[PDB]
This record gives structure tokens, C-alpha cells and sequence, in this order.
């Protein structure tokens, strides 16, 4: 029986409870993404890595949900290597960043994929 | 004859009903179908008005090739019979007196086609799938729910302890039991307060947004909105309502309040099987599901496919699509008797509950896919190390069924292996399916 | 075992349920009855609470000597499960999940015994028989009602013409059809206004107090009370509600408003036969009638005995007494499975509708007696000289069935003769039963 | 082209506009009618949404046989552009910016066909002829 | 004063497409544009509440993006939340929730909304502290033909009196000096307390405004970065310069398209303060500022090709 | 394509997106100011350099808008050198200060100029 640690296990939603993804794993997720036709895009954040409620507390308002867009949505990306190149760009650009890959399903106008790609030290 | 008109060409602003009718002992389908139409519409000084403008028309008889006296009668009803925005008046006009008509033996309502000029008089979901995902920041994986048990009996501080524990483990939602309203052992406001405390604690801890369905069902319209108002006041994201015991009038009021105040509505189908179980009398659940998309809720209980045959599984997926999709074509295979255009009404996210266990994860991730809430009662809870690791158990199970699907692996086949290799890096998940190893592996 | 306790001695503050249960194919009554009890109550860390305090107990199995696998299981539920004053929570806790339990085939709720310590948490009728008679000044004769037809289709000025005509003839009430709410052909406020005009005209003319059931059923709680409020405003005596499509939450709100503002509530049982017709699955009407005495209404639709066998007629009179009486002893003959003490909750006057004709007057005056509303649709209306003399037709018919009863004559036998000698001094009544002379006399 | 679609089959839940349009001095009806449609509806990251779902379509050109440069362009607008019950938003979306478009000289709105699924979102007359009488 | 913005025209940004976008998406657009340097982002004149973006969700997601932008930049941000609605009641309901999130400006389409309703929204803004931005949707049904209708300066005057803090004045981009003068006639009627009769710029009557506050004018549509010196000289400091396609149309995305538009303007201002002449040195001003901003460089690369 | 840094680019409104001004640049702005007849005045701040909302969040309330007046409005300043002398005073007085020059147009009773003049380390 273990006690699940109350401290230091902050998650970043989808797939953040499996082991940290290998680049072949990253890649396959970016490939899936592309295989369904979803636009990749990168997002990143240097200071509020997790939801907070600074400006209002009414039902459903949270601050921290938006992150900064890293460059543009990669419209017509054809190989997932393009996406991965970008994560390696942002990490060297921003080693304090939290970086995540999102994917748009323009037609149903929903965002439909999300998973983190890089974290700062001790996260 | 007057109410059996095979002549009829249906208007685009007509509500069509497919009723399975079983006549008596010497009553031709033609009279059955026409009595159904007469009785869900009109009768006399139609020389002071016009019978023909407001009459329900039985315009088709099929024979259900299989059973005895079963037919499928198709009735068409004028849009002018219906009060805009009142599911209460849709059901009172269609199912209000025909099921007790002595010349039929049993009658079941199988489908209703709701024309776009009546769908637009209804608000529908206060928010729907796309907004809910947005509001909550949860994308690419079914949302996980957890039942707090026992049903009745527990105290407010206790319920909140349960809730915190379960939520910090990885589920995104915890649920007020369908019948904890306000009782001698847990009055509502205390529950709401202690659970608002547990859910913010969990969220602060995890970093993910949490919610607890606070059940606002009450014995009066007033007491119900009073409860909703205090959940609004603690800034908490979702309340819940038992739409069928509560009633359609009251749930359209709670749904309008949620729209106007920003709260998600989770619905529970308590009492449905008094209405929808017998296959020859009653109203089929996809008609009760349709009336909730129109009355309004963001989540609704769709049942489980665990231990359901592929024939069942297909009627289930027929009405899950009626709940999430804008256009659903007629497909008598899965019971979709009518094509349905939803003219952009938001979709209701479906909740799969009861009997669900960790090892059922790949089947539910493949049968329901990403837009659903998978609800473990006994899963979360029944785990032996306690419910926060039973939550981890259930959360890694699911994030492995998702990763795998994205890697191209097939969940129908590799299921038991998927979960098996993920048990290797999670004592939580290991512990969770130790007896299942014994039978299976 | 844990939920089948034949040991059990029922507490006076316990809600008992008599469920007719049909198990599967190899499930002993003992497990059926105990699953019923488990599922309308509890399951787990009852070492953090106590299972035993909140558990439903199956304390009796009978076998229905006649049918196949039918048993009558008696379940006992703690008063602490129930939210005071919420029929919504009574039904969600008892009938909310057991009827879909896979180990039973069908399940029907036959009776509920509602203990005095829960009856006192409910208001019940906003006024009840004694007050209503008082308020209206109508004593010693059943009250006569009239249906306005067609159901849908008619306009507000037209409906009011119908209403005036019928009321000045001698009926005391006229009825908004169960589904005229507010529609493209008759919006509510216009109807309410034109009928308030016709009903005061009729009253001014006759000298007797008149009423028209203005139907306040609406798609939201708010729109419903809005309608009630304007009937209050015209000073008119009764509004109506469809309690089962409206819902229990909403009707407890309309019943509290009527209590507080002086208006009688007439209830219509639309959709009941979706719930109460099949004899092996559902909820028996006397349980739906009991839940309306507790939720609140002053009149409710009890059905008709016209063309009912003496065996049927007795279950009908079992639940008419549950509606009007303070103490009803267990009498399994008429389906009264439990004795019921109503601890003075007011009684609901019963309404006999559909198929009723003038020549059925002596049977209904003897089967129902003085505390009832006898409701003629096609009687009033179907009369050939028009509906004010069809109202006279129906009013002399009844005042002769009453005079005769007071003179000692027997309505079961002399019926056809009673009405026959009264036809001699009323061309109205003569005309009314001319074809019946042809078959009978 | 993108906003001139003679291909188009109008949906029963579509608001159709018959605009009499007078183009400039060297602008073909086809561009006039398509500018009218573009401007009473949309423009860009329609790879984040979908242009095609929300675009106004100029689906017909007639020539008013009589006048100079007058044409009758028929534009079709999605029911999802319109806020239920708001004539204010019907007029802001149809007549809100096209009449000042420099490539037309004058523009007149001649008729609107209001589909039954939008007529039902409006109350209309508080009473109407029959009740009033 | 309220906003702490002094000595430079205020910069606005249009979110596009007009219809079609979702609430979370609109808010992403808004954050991106605002952190780049614009001070305002705009609910499209016809996003009210529709099947694809209901109002309250929009208002909430944009209140989140605009506070994020502000926290990041250190400058005060605003997003015109459009409160136009089909009834007076639904309109004030929207206003009330913007009041509730503490956000600085709502917007109204005064001519489709109507004068009765806009005097109600203007009184509510006065009483609750919110700026009102007005959009002149439907004006050209009324004011385009030169021989029938009502001239826009009469519709502008009726908005200063009905009430709004910002109003759409049009653009001078691609307007002849004769046009440009009727435009400047009514911009002055909007900002000034006394305007003398000057039939040249169409001011047929002298107008005393007896201290009624002035409406800041908004220059929209067709505006591009290289038009910055002309608009900074034709309109001067008391105006909002509104780029739709400017912010957005920039190829690296809209936060650097916002930087693009913000350095362009702060160079047209610096230069004016140094005595340089924007009518002449314009193209050179922007040219030397492109040298220290890849953002601004990228922003006017085709214009280099035609011009330089 | 560069990503505009999400961190460390806090602005101070007008002209704070051009390169940091040279004293000849400062001077010319103070000259403009004077050439139009606007009263110079200096303002400075040591701790809340940027708007915040501590005390109220209703529409339009922000804290941080007021700064401390450095000495007085220089009524009848005739050469911009007087103003510049002052900025050099305040910097030596206050090297943690943020210093800004504002200019009043007494007649239209609006403040009509603003631009920062000095910042603390690493701003
Ligand atoms: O609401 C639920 O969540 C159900 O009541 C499903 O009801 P429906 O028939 O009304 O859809 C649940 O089965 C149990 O309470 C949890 O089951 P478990 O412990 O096996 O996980
Ligand atoms: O409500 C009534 O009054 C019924 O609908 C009975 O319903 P229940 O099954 O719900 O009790 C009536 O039969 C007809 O509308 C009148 O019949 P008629 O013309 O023969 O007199
Ligand atoms: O309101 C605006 O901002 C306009 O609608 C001007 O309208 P008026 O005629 O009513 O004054 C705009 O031109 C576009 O939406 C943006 O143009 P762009 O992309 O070129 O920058």
C-alpha cells in the first residue's frame, strides 16, 4: 500500500501520468495528430505553469488557461519532424519554459489534442 | 380514412413519431395507427376551426418482422400544436393519452424527429462539449468521473474527505449521488461547502481543474434554484440535477440558470427504466435522451456497454450520436428511425457508469472515444490501497489506452496487453487489477 | 442475509414498499427481494457511517398465487433517507434504479405506506374537499365538469364562447384541455382573459359559482407561476396543472402558490399510462395518486368505471378512498396493500372522465357518491341541440339520480327508469338520450 | 470563385437576400455580387474555424432589364450567423457594411426570405389581426 | 486618465474572421494581439450571441486574455465587449456582467441597436464606470448618396449627444484632400467644444458644445503600417487607429504584428516631436525604424519592393 | 519568424517600444514639450512600477497609476536643460527609481505628454 505523495506531483493533464515521453513517443503523437488532419501548434509558458484565479472567482473563470503561442499554427505541416524541430527550438530558447503541443480540428472548431513536451528543472 | 393518410407528404416543420404499436385481438394496423394519431391530437367543431390543419396523421405502417402484432406506425404532427421551448408540452401532446388506449395492448415510442423550426425555439445545453472542454482545459482523452459511496448514510465532512482523495488521484469529477439532496444525515449547504473545500484542495495540489457535481434537485423550484445560487456563489464549476424525478419544467429552469451563470449541468437518468425498459410499452431511452438535449444538460448518463452484445452496443451508439452530433442519418440498424438535424444545438457529453473497471478501459476508450465521461464507482473506491491511488489506477489505465490508440495499436485486440504493460510501471494500477491477472493472464 | 431480513419488525417511521417482482430464470425470490432493497438504498464504508441504520430491508416475500414468477416483496426504508417535503426525493430513492436491475425481468411498485412522521412534512392539497365545497357553496351532489373540444385548434374567443355556453347550462366547471398551454393558435393570456369573461357571465346569469380550470403548465417554473399569478389577478377560482409532464418539483411549487393565493388546483394525469398500464412493470396508479395527495392538488383524474368489471371497479374504489380518506385499512382485495394514515392531510376530490354519458349517471352517482367531479366531454358537447341544453341535460340527469337516492330508490336497479321518468319533464334530457331509448327501452 | 457560387443549392435554413446592385465603372456583376456576399459575412483563419460553414454565398445574378448597371444579386447566409430573436443582429449582419463598399455605386436591399427555423425564434405581433378583432 | 495613456494615438486591433470563431479562440487572438503593444482589441460589430459563440463565454474568455496581456506588458488593456442585443433587457444584462468582471469598455452598435437603447447603455456606462465604443454599422444605408439621406456629421453629432466615448470616423487612407477636409470637419465636431462655421469642411453652423465631453475618433479599414505618418498627422493624438488586416495580416503572427504596429507609431510620434515632417519624411521615418525592428521590417516587406 | 518574448519586456507606455533614448533624444522631447507651452513636471516610483488592482476591481479602478511628484511642476521652464538637470538629480537620489517626464496643457486641463526617462537595473 503506498501513499500517493501529496507534494511534487503536479500534472499537466493528458498523458502526464505516464512516464516522460521519449522522442520516438513524442513523434508518434505528432504523427497521430497529422494522420487525422489536425493543425499542430506549439504553446509555452515561463511563470504560471498551473491554473490560478487571480481576477475573478465566478463559476468557470480560471486564470492560467491561456499560454503564449510559439510562432504560428503549422498549417500544412507534413512531417512531424517539423513540429519536433520546433520543440528543440523553444527549449534552447526557453529552458525555464513549459512547452506543450496542441492540435486543431478546424472543422469541428475544437482543439482536440494536448500533451506537454518539455518542463523546467525539477518538474 | 381521416387519421390514416398514406397519401401524406411530410412537411419539414412536422414532428414525426415512430410508435411501435401492438394492437388487440382483432384490430387491423390501419385502425391502430390511426387511433394513435387521433388521440395525440384532435376531435370536433372543426367547422369552427379546421380539423385538417391541426390533425395528427398516421401516414405509414410497417410490420416489425419478428414479432407477433408489432407494427411501427409513423405519425406526423403539425408544428402549431407545440409550445415553443416546452418539452413538457411536446410529451403531453404526444405521449399523454394514447398509451392507455384500450384498443392497443402495448405501445412504445421509438423515435421523434424534431424539425429545425422547433429545435430553434430551445436553448439546449447551457454549454455543450466544445465549451466544456474549453472552460475546463481538458483535451484529447475521455474525462474521468468517480462515485462517492455509500449512497445515503455519509456525512458532509466525510463526503468531502472522499471527494478530495479521489480528485487528487487524477479523476476530473466526483459525483453527488443521485439521491443525496438534503437529508437528516447531510443537509445540502454543508455538503456543498465541505465539497467546495475538498475540490479546491485537490485542484491546488494537482494543477488540474476539478469539479464535483453538486446535486441541486429539490422538492420545489425555488429550493432548487436556491441551491444552484449558492454553488454559483462558491465559484464551483458544475451542479447536477435528476431531470426525470425533478421534471422537465424544473430542469429547463435549472438549465437556463446554468446558462446565465456559467455552471455546467450533469444530468442523472434516475427513474428511466420505470419508463424505458420493457420493449413493448413505454418510451425508448433515445427519445428521453433527445428531450434532455432539448431541455438542457451538459452531461447525461448513457449507461455502459460493459457486458453488452454487439447488437445492444449498436443502439447505444445510435443514441450517443444523437446526443453529441449535429446531423444523424436515419439508420434503422442502430434504432435511428429518423434523420435528425440539430441546427447547431450543442452536444451533451455522455457518461458511461456502473460495472466499469480498470480492465474495461480499452473497450470504453474505443466504443465511446474521447467525448465522454467514464464514471468508476466501485473502481475508484473498490481499490484496496484507497481511492487516491485507485484514482491514479484509473488515470494511468486511461492515458495508456489513449497513447496506444495514438500509436496505431488496436484496443479491441491489444487491450489486455496494453493495460498489462502499464501495470509494470504503476503499483497502483498493478494492485488495481490483481484478481483479473489470476483469471486472464 | 444483509438485505433480506425476515426477522424485521417495522418501525412506525418507515416507508414500506410492496413491489411485485418477477425474477429471472434462476434467481430465488429471496435474492430478488433483497436486490430490490439493496438498490433502493446503500453499499460501502459503513464502518465510517453504519449500513444498518440507512439500509433498505426486504422483510417479506409473498408469491402472487396466479402468475408465473411473480412475488410481492415488502421493503422497509429508514425515514432518514427522505428529504422532508420532496416527492421528487421519495421517488428518486425508491423507484430510481431498481427497475432496470438485470436480475429481475419486470418490477412493478404496487403500494407505499407513508408513515405519519413523513406525511406531516408535506402540505398536501392547497384546500381539499371540505374547503372547496365551502368556498364554492356546493353541497350534496357530485360537482359536474365539461370538456371543451377540439383539443387543440380552437381560438381564445371561441374557447370562451364554448365555456360560457356549457357553464350557463348547469355544469359547475369547464376544462382547459390538458395540452392547451400557450400555442400559435391560442396564447395563454388571451385564453385566460376570454374565459374569465365567459365564466363571470355564466355565473351572473345562473346565480351559481363557476370556474374554468386555466391550465398553467408551462415549460419553466417561472412561466408556470406567471400564469398562475394572472389567474390570481382576474380573481378566478381554479387553475390546473399537468403534474406528470410538469413534474413533481414544479407541482409542489404550483401547489404552494395556490395555497398561499387562494386558488383551487385541478390535476391531470397525462402520461400516467406510459408508467402505470402494464401489469408487470411500472408503478401502479394508486402510488402515483398518493404522490399527488402529498405533492398537492385539489382535484385529480381517477379514470372511469363505465365499462369496468366489478374486479376493476374495486381497485378503483381502493385508490379513490386513498385520495379522499384519513384512514384506509389494508385491504388486499382492492389493492390496498398497506393501511394508510393520512394524519389529517386534506382529501383530493376525484374526477371521473371519458366515455361518460347521461345514462351512466346513476352508476357513477352510486360508485363515486357525492365527493367527486363527473366530467362529460362528448356528453355536454355531443348533445345535438348544443352545449348549454347538453349542460341542462347533464344537470337534471344528476339531480334526479340524487333525489331518488334520497328517497331510498336504488340506483343500481332503478337507474334506467330514473333517468327515463326525468326525460319526461326535460326535452333537454329527452333529446340527450334518444338513441339509448332505441336500444334499451 | 469563393463568394460567387452559382453552383449553390439553398438550404431551407438560410436567409436569402435579393440585393439590387449597381457596380462601378468597370466591375463585372459577378464581382459585385460576390463582394456583397463577402462583406455581409467573413474573411480569415478559417483553418482555425471553417470559411465555408459561415460564408455568405452570391449564388445568382439577374440583370434588371430596364436600367443601366442594375443587377439583382441573390445572396444566401447561414442560419448560424444570426442571433435568435434579434432583428438588430439580422440588419447588422446583412445591411451593416456592404452599402458603403466603394466598388458598388448604389445598393438597395429588395427582399429577404426568412426561413421558418428563424421565424420561430421571434414573438412577432403581441396580438395580431384575429385577436385584435 | 482612467487608462494612463498620454501623448500618442491609442492603437486598436480587429479580431478576424467576423463570424465563425469560437470563444476560446477569440480570446487566444485577443491575448496575442494585446501583448504585442495594441491597447484595445475589438468584438466584431456583429458578434452578439450566436450558435458559434454565445456572449457570456466570449466575455469570460476575453476577460481572461486581456488580464493576461496586461499582467505581462504592464500597460492597461481593454477589449470592446459588444453588448448589442435584441432587447433592452438583454443588452443591459451583458453590460452588467462586463461590469462584474471589472473590465474597462463595452461596445454597442448604436444605429442597429437604436438611439433609445444606446442612451440607456450610455447612462449605464456613466453610472458604472465603463467606456462605451460605438460602431456605425448601417450608416451608409443612410449617409452615402450625396443627394438623399443624412450626412454622417449629423449622425456623429447625434452619437455625441446620445453617448459614446469612441466612434468610428472612417479612414482617410486613399482619400482626396477635398474629402479629407469634410472628415476633419466632423472629427472636430466630435472632439471640440466650439466649432465655427466653415462651409469648406461642411461645417454649415457654428456649434457650441457647452462643455459636453468629446468622443475620441476611430480610424478603421485599409489601415496599414506604412499609413502611420499620414494618420498620426491627419488625426493627431486624440484618436484610436484600428488595424484589422494590419495586426492580423502580419506573417509572423499577430503579437509581432502588434509590435510592428506599435513601433511604427511610436516612431511617427518621436519624429513629430523632433520637428520632422510626417507628410514628407513619412516613408523614411518608417524606413529607418524598420532597421531596428525585424517585426516592423517583416511587416512592410512588399511595400519596400514598390516604393524603395 | 521570431517569437516575441513573453517575459522581461515590460513597457512604460509612450515611446517605450523604441530603443532607450539618448540625452539628445530626451532633450528634444523636452524641447517639443516646451515649444507647445506644456508645463514639465517629473514623477518617480520606487516599488510598484506597473499597474495592479489591490483595493478594488470595479470597471476602471487600477492601483499604480499615480506616481510620486518629484519636486514641483516647472512652471515657466524656458530651457529643457533645467528639466534634464532634474532627471540627473533624481537618478543619483534614487537609482532604484523609475523616473518619467509629464507635461501639462493647463488650458485643456489634460496631461498631454508622458515618456519614461530612467529605469532601475535590468529594466
Ligand atoms: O449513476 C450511476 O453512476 C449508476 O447509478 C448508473 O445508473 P443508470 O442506470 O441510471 O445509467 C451507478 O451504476 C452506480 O451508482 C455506480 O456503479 P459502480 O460502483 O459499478 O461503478
Ligand atoms: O382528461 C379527460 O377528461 C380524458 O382525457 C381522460 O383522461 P385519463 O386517462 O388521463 O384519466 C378525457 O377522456 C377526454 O378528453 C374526454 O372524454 P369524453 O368526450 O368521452 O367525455
Ligand atoms: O469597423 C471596422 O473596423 C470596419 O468594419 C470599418 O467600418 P466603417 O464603415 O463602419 O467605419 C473595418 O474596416 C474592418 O472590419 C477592418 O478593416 P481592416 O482589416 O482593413 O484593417
Amino acid at each position: 500500500m503506498q501513499v500517493w505523495p501529496p507534494i511534487n506531483k503536479k500534472k499537466y493533464e493528458t498523458l502526464s501520468y505516464l512516464p516522460d515521453l521519449s522522442q520516438e513517443q513524442l513523434l508518434s503523437e505528432v504523427e497521430y495528430l497529422l494522420k487525422n488532419g489536425w493543425v499542430p501548434c506549439l504553446e509555452f509558458e515561463t511563470e504560471h505553469g498551473f491554473v490560478y484565479r487571480e481576477n475573478n472567482k465566478s463559476p468557470g473563470y480560471y486564470d492560467g488557461r491561456y499560454w503564449t503561442m510559439w510562432k504560428l499554427p503549422m498549417f500544412g505541416c507534413t512531417d512531424a519532424t517539423q513540429v519536433l524541430a520546433e520543440v528543440e527550438e523553444a527549449k534552447k530558447a526557453y529552458p525555464q519554459a513549459w512547452i506543450r503541443i496542441i492540435g486543431f480540428d478546424n472543422v469541428r472548431q475544437v482543439q482536440c489534442i494536448s500533451f506537454i513536451a518539455y518542463k523546467p528543472e525539477g518538474y | 380514412l381521416t387519421y390514416y393518410t398514406p397519401e401524406y407528404q411530410t412537411k419539414d416543420t412536422d414532428i414525426l413519431a415512430a410508435f411501435r404499436v401492438t394492437p388487440q385481438p382483432g384490430v387491423p394496423p390501419e385502425e391502430a395507427g390511426a387511433a394513435v394519431a387521433a388521440e395525440s391530437s384532435t376531435v370536433w367543431t372543426d367547422g369552427l376551426t379546421s380539423l385538417d390543419r391541426y390533425k395528427g396523421r398516421c401516414y405509414r405502417i410497417e410490420r416489425v418482422v419478428g414479432e407477433k402484432d408489432q407494427y411501427i406506425a409513423y405519425v406526423a404532427y403539425p408544428l402549431d400544436l407545440f409550445e415553443e421551448g416546452s418539452v413538457t408540452n411536446m410529451f403531453t401532446s404526444i405521449v399523454g393519452n394514447v398509451f392507455g388506449f384500450k384498443a392497443l395492448r402495448a405501445l412504445r415510442l421509438e423515435d421523434l424527429r424534431i424539425p429545425p423550426a422547433y429545435v430553434k425555439t430551445f436553448q439546449g445545453p447551457p454549454h455543450g462539449i466544445q465549451v466544456e472542454r474549453d472552460k475546463l482545459n481538458k483535451y484529447g482523452r475521455p474525462l474521468l468521473g468517480c462515485t462517492i459511496k455509500p449512497k445515503l448514510g455519509l456525512s458532509a465532512k466525510n463526503y468531502g474527505r472522499a471527494v478530495y482523495e479521489c480528485l487528487r488521484g487524477g479523476l476530473d469529477f466526483t459525483k453527488d449521488d443521485e439521491n443525496v439532496n438534503s437529508q437528516p444525515f447531510m443537509r445540502w449547504r454543508d455538503r456543498f461547502l465541505f465539497c467546495a473545500e475538498a475540490l479546491y484542495k485537490a485542484q491546488a495540489e494537482t494543477g488540474e481543474i476539478k469539479g464535483h457535481y453538486l446535486n441541486a434537485t429539490a422538492g420545489t423550484c425555488e429550493e432548487m434554484i436556491k441551491r444552484a445560487v449558492f454553488a454559483r456563489e462558491l465559484g464551483v464549476p458544475i451542479v447536477m440535477h435528476d431531470y426525470l424525478t425533478g421534471g422537465f419544467t424544473a430542469n429547463t429552469s435549472l438549465a437556463h440558470y446554468c446558462r446565465d451563470n456559467g455552471l455546467l449541468l450533469h444530468i442523472h437518468r434516475a427513474m428511466h427504466a420505470v419508463i424505458d425498459r420493457q420493449k413493448n410499452h413505454g418510451i425508448h431511452f433515445r427519445v428521453l435522451a433527445k428531450a434532455l438535449r432539448m431541455s438542457g444538460g451538459d452531461h447525461i448518463h448513457s449507461g455502459t456497454v460493459v457486458g453488452k452484445l454487439e447488437g445492444e452496443r449498436d443502439i447505444t451508439l445510435g443514441f450517443v450520436d444523437l446526443l453529441r452530433d449535429d446531423f444523424v442519418e436515419q439508420d434503422r440498424s442502430r434504432g435511428i428511425y429518423f434523420t435528425q438535424d440539430w441546427v447547431s444545438l450543442p452536444g451533451v457529453l455522455p457518461v458511461a457508469s456502473g460495472g466499469i473497471h480498470v480492465w474495461h478501459m480499452p473497450a470504453l476508450t474505443e466504443i465511446f472515444g474521447d467525448d465522454s465521461v467514464l464514471q468508476f464507482g466501485g473502481g475508484t473506491l473498490g481499490h484496496p490501497w484507497g481511492n487516491a491511488p485507485g484514482a491514479v489506477a484509473n488515470r494511468v489505465a486511461l492515458e495508456a489506452c489513449v497513447k496506444a490508440r495514438n500509436e496505431g495499436r488496436d484496443l479491441a485486440q491489444e487491450g489486455n496487453e496494453i493495460i498489462r504493460e502499464a501495470c509494470k510501471w504503476s503499483p497502483e494500477l498493478a494492485a488495481a487489477c490483481e484478481v483479473w491477472k489470476e483469471i486472464v493472464f
